[PDB]
RNA sequence: UUCCGUUAACGAACGAGACCUCAGCCUGCUAACUAGCUAUGCGGAGCCAUCCCUCCGCAGCUAGCUUCUUAGAGGGACUAUG
């Protein structure tokens, strides 16, 4: 299944997938947001969200209920303070909810009580599908 | 009735090895052993499967659980895992004569295969930024 | 009938604490009660690390120090009257004894 | 030579060559008990006096290059870019990479150096011999610090800087920074005997 | 001309210069193992090492 | 004719400690150690007369590891497979040898326990300790009895007891007991009293020994002497001399033979004629310092092959000539 | 608008764990409070 | 200034050492639903698809459960053996 197939291939094969898989909304700011404070530029790669919806539905798929202030510290990294030392920062939280919500308006996941987010029986299925065809 | 579970330990890591009479499985925290990923330091953990061979093998499925330490540090005990874990098993399952075989081999090749290292951080003292390391010292 | 009930104990001092603690299992196992202890939690330090000068001259010398607080846990199935006959024994000094009900 | 262990699976140590009688000991790629798959052992050397004589020559090597602080500890990043360096040998040689790499420790290292000495009641410098265990130190410091310093604000990369470095020393070519510093250090050497 | 000769530390003696860091061991030359003569050697050293004699002739002299 | 060499197997890293051998299911010899493990050969009897006259004369087989300490004294089950140990960890184990899992577990002995001895209907168990007394137990491990304390709570040694043997009458069970005390005893499982006290030894006893009929009671010890006494009531025959220390004794199971472990070679005497007939030697002379004791021996159950475990782990097969 | 309980002086105060003692009367206290010197 | 020994000194007191804390070993002991592993059940998802096989979820009067975690009692090293 998804932990037998390598998980950058994966990803790349199921960032295929939602794309030519019929359609999601997306955003009006998607090509000019950073994804995190500490971040120089945008995100090199156009086809990046749906990368980075690909690379995130494997998250809930191997755990169970994610908030949103817990993917900021998945996507979170190293900022560089100029002449000050270099901390750890969160990604932005509008770019994680909206993929979840988006997630949420094809079926792969759903909020969970208890909070957080859970993978669905079908969101189960498609991405095991997906993964039986990765080399 | 083979099981045996045997664990490995490095700086903080710690892994530890399940052991089914299956056919060939080996899989840590899920996933194949052919994908644990620093992929430099893959043939270590390849070390004692093409050590032994996959034959010594056929008969046991591994599940090895694995946490703490960093990166090198579980994969060094993963090592241990799969090491310790098959000499248990020829120990408790196979034979005494066919344990010290694999023993001599594991332990002709690296000792630390089957015993594990006792080097720990050293804690750190006031008056510099290190264990051994002091502020730098002005005299005018 | 058989309640829940569960009685924690904390201390500095180990051994006072495991005196006591082993005293109150034994006591429990007179009665053939279901004792499920002693349960040991992780201890806990408390630690203040000060300059040793009061005045700021000198080579700059730390003392650190440290309290350890051990939290033992024992589980009983009775009536709180029982177990207040129990826990009524001579209990050593700094050891603290708070029994309650659990769920 | 029954010894089916080679370095990353690709590179048989069967069939490597030590020349130099005088350093065959100190280099550690004859002995089955010095094959390997990888040079990241996690060995408790320098414990003992002697000890890294048997720490394997690969491992040793790639030691040397997580140097000048911005790479101490990066030994994942020196472990490939050795194993970049022993593709290109064997895509400029095609012949065994440790071959080369033995032969270049071999050329690279001094057999002469001059030291302030007190003699009778006056110092000032003589010649003196170096030691084998020596001689392969300083071999692989030079190689090393010959290829970081060819690498440093170059579009070459270092695995490539380091392979350049190999072959030529291993040709005993007046021209990698290893065979030119190992003939300048004996000079000084020999001009006070 | 110079050929260079093979040598091998017998036995080694002690440690000279000013600041220790030399050696002074006894060398047994192995195409003629009847001429062993005195040498400073410049790092670790134990008995039983082959060195490499750029000229045989020099003889090292005792606490050198 | 006399006793013969065939070769040394080589299992246990430190000194052997014991060797039990079975009756009933014979190829299964099993051997403790100071190693915590407890080795189980298996015989085909290989003499590999190939390469120099390979030396095995066997292939370990099984390590019962799990004791916390050194094991001292182990015995097996008289009617099937199970074998119980005692170790310098105040416990003792019984061991399942078909499976190589422990079964039982006597908790109690306040400090070090240093023999342990079956029974005829396996329900008598005896442990001896470092406690200064003996205890004891049925087959689940429980307590029924305790012999020991100082003059006032009885009769009781005051120094170690080192072995306990049972004496293989069926009509009346006793206990023999060598103690550090320099004192044996004789008791009964009727009633843990003593029937006689059979005061010997200058120095402490290591050793004691029933007949196999339940006769005589060989003891030896410190002072390289040896005493025979009366099992029916307490009589010394006679002394025999070793000169050296003892730690093992053993008699013939059905030859009249008693045998000896004394610090510089194995000693034979008879019985027949109380004088030694056969004095058996390490074989490898080699001249580090003082050589490797003979710790313990065992005989077979038909008498043809006496079992000698050493200091070194090496254990010493020797064998009947016809 | 913080002191030290014991001396009410306004510098090097330790307010970890509850204590409001300055650096030099914990240090006079701190075995009667029950801080060991252990290492 | 540790010891052997020598010896107009003999016998002692501190300091060093011993000692205490932490880390290192223990499939041995005591346990643990505020730590978990194992098996079994139900739930999902894959699939020669019906079971089996693999990966997760969940609940307990599952453990002849305490290896992993926690913390107590001890054991272990003494230069012991060459
Ligand atoms: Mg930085
Ligand atoms: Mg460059
Ligand atoms: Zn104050």
């Amino acid at each position: 299944t998804v932990k037998d197939v390598n998980p950058h291939e994966f990803v790349k094969a199921y960032s295929a997938h939602l794309k030519r898989s019929g359609k999601m909304e997306l955003p009006e700011w998607v090509d000019i947001v950073k994804t995190a404070r500490f971040k120089e530029l945008p995100p090199s790669d156009a086809d990046w969200y749906y990368i980075r919806a690909a690379s995130m539905a494997r998250k809930i798929y191997l755990r169970q209920g994610i908030g949103i202030g817990g993917f900021q510290k998945i996507y979170g990294g190293r900022q560089r303070n100029g002449s000050r030392p270099p901390h750890f920062c969160k990604s932005s939280g509008a770019v994680s909810r909206n993929i979840l919500q988006e997630l949420q308006k094809m079926g792969i996941i759903d909020v969970d009580p208890k909070g957080g987010r859970l993978i669905t029986s079908q969101g189960r299925r498609d991405l095991d599908q997906v993964a039986g065809t990765v080399p | 009735p083979g099981t045996v579970q045997c664990f490995g330990r490095k700086k903080t890591a710690v892994a530890v090895a399940y052991c089914k009479p299956g056919r060939g499985l080996i899989k840590v925290n899920g996933a194949p052993i052919e994908l644990i990923r620093p992929e430099m330091l893959r043939l270590k953990a390849f070390e004692p499967i093409l050590l032994a061979g996959r034959s010594r093998f056929k008969d046991i499925d591994m599940r090895i659980r694995v946490r703490g330490g960093g990166k090198t540090s579980q994969i060094y005990s993963i090592r241990q895992a799969i090491a310790k874990s098959l000499v248990a098993y020829y120990q408790k399952y196979v034979d005494e004569a066919a344990k010290k075989e694999v023993k001599e081999i594991f332990a002709r090749y690296d000792r630390t295969l089957l015993v594990a290292d006792p080097r720990r951080c050293e804690p750190k003292k006031f008056g510099g930024r290190g264990a051994r390391a002091r502020f730098q010292k002005s005299y005018r | 009938v058989q309640h829940r009930i569960r009685i924690t104990l904390s201390s500095k001092s180990v051994k006072n604490l495991e005196k006591v603690c082993s005293d109150l299992v034994k006591g429990a196992k007179e009665k053939q009660l279901k004792v499920k202890g002693p349960v040991r939690m992780p201890t806990k330090v408390l630690n203040i690390t000060t300059r040793k000068s009061p005045c700021g001259e000198g080579t700059n010398t730390w003392d650190r120090f440290e309290m350890r607080v051990h939290k033992r846990v024992i589980d009983l199935v009775s009536s709180p009257d029982v177990v207040k006959q129990i826990t009524s024994i001579t209990i050593e000094p700094g050891v603290e004894v708070e029994v309650t009900i659990s769920d | 030579p029954g010894g089916d262990v080679k370095l990353f699976n690709r590179w048989t140590f069967e069939d490597v060559q030590v020349s130099d009688i005088s350093l065959n000991d100190y280099l550690a790629v004859t002995s089955m008990k010095h094959y390997t798959f990888l040079p990241h052992s996690a060995g408790r050397y320098s414990a003992k006096r002697f000890r890294k004589a048997q720490c394997p020559i690969i491992e040793r090597l790639t030691n040397s290059l997580m140097m000048h602080g911005r790479n101490n500890g990066k030994k994942i990043m020196a472990v490939r870019i050795i194993k970049h360096t022993m593709e290109i040998i064997h895509l400029l040689t095609d012949a065994n990479p440790i071959q080369i790499i033995v032969d270049a420790i071999i050329n690279s290292g001094p057999r002469e150096d001059a030291t302030r000495i007190g003699s009778a009641g006056v110092v000032r410098r003589q010649a003196v011999d170096i030691s084998p265990l020596r001689r392969v130190n300083q071999a692989i410091y030079l190689l090393t610090t010959g290829a970081r310093e060819s690498a440093f604000r170059n579009v070459k990369t270092i695995a490539e800087c380091l392979a350049d470095e190999l072959i030529n020393a291993a040709k005993g070519s007046s021209n990698s920074y290893a065979i030119k510093k190992k003939d300048e250090i004996e000079r000084v050497a020999k001009a006070n005997r | 001309d110079t050929q260079v000769k093979l040598a091998v530390v017998v036995k080694v003696m002690g440690r000279t210069g000013s600041r220790g860091q030399v050696t002074q061991v006894r060398v047994k030359f192995l195409d003629d193992q009847n001429r062993l003569i005195m040498r400073n050697v410049k790092g670790p050293v134990r008995e039983g090492d082959i060195l490499t004699l750029l000229e045989s002739e020099r003889e090292a002299r005792r606490l050198r | 004719e006399s006793l013969v060499y065939a070769g040394v197997m080589r299992g246990h890293n430190d000194v052997v400690t014991a060797i039990a051998t079975p009756i009933d299911n014979s190829p299964f010899i099993v051997s403790s150690s100071r190693d915590k493990s407890l080795l189980v050969w298996d015989l085909t009897n290989p003499i590999q007369a190939t390469q120099d006259s390979s030396s095995e004369y066997g292939v370990p087989f099984r390590r019962l590891t799990g004791h916390g300490h050194f094991v001292q004294d182990v015995v097996l089950s008289s009617d099937g497979q199970f074998a119980l140990s005692g170790s310098w960890d105040g416990e003792l184990r019984l061991w399942d040898l078909s499976t190589g899992v422990t079964t039982r577990r006597f908790v109690g002995h306040e400090k070090d326990v240093l023999s342990v001895a079956f029974s005829i209907d396996n329900r008598q168990i005896v442990s001896a300790s470092r406690d200064r007394t003996i205890k004891l137990w049925n087959t689940l491990g429980e307590c029924k009895y305790t012999i020991g304390g100082d003059l006032g709570g009885g009769e009781g040694h005051t120094g170690w007891v080192s072995c306990v043997r049972f004496s293989p009458n069926n009509f009346a069970p006793t206990i023999v007991s060598g103690s550090w005390d320099r004192s044996v005893k004789v008791w009964n499982l009727t009633n843990c009293k003593l029937r006689c006290t059979l005061d010997g030894h200058g120095g402490y006893v290591s050793a004691v020994a029933v007949s196999p009929d339940g006769s005589l009671c060989a003891s030896g010890g410190k002072d390289g002497v040896t005493l025979l006494w009366d099992l029916t009531e307490g009589k010394r025959l006679y002394s025999l001399d070793a000169g050296s220390i003892i730690n093992s004794l053993c008699f013939s199971p059905n030859r009249y033979w008693l045998c000896a472990a004394t610090q510089d070679s194995i000693k034979i005497w008879d019985l027949e004629s109380k004088h030694i007939v056969q004095d058996l030697r390490p074989e490898v002379p080699v001249s580090t310092k003082q050589m490797l004791y003979c710790t313990c021996l065992s005989w077979s159950a038909d008498g043809s092959t006496l079992y000698a475990g050493y200091t070194d782990g090496t254990i010493r097969i020797y064998k009947i000539s016809g | 608008s913080r002191v030290c309980r014991v001396c009410g002086n306004s510098h090097g105060l330790i307010r970890k764990y509850g204590l409001m003692c300055c650096r030099q009367c914990f240090r006079s206290n701190a075995k009667d409070i029950g801080f060991i010197k252990y290492r």
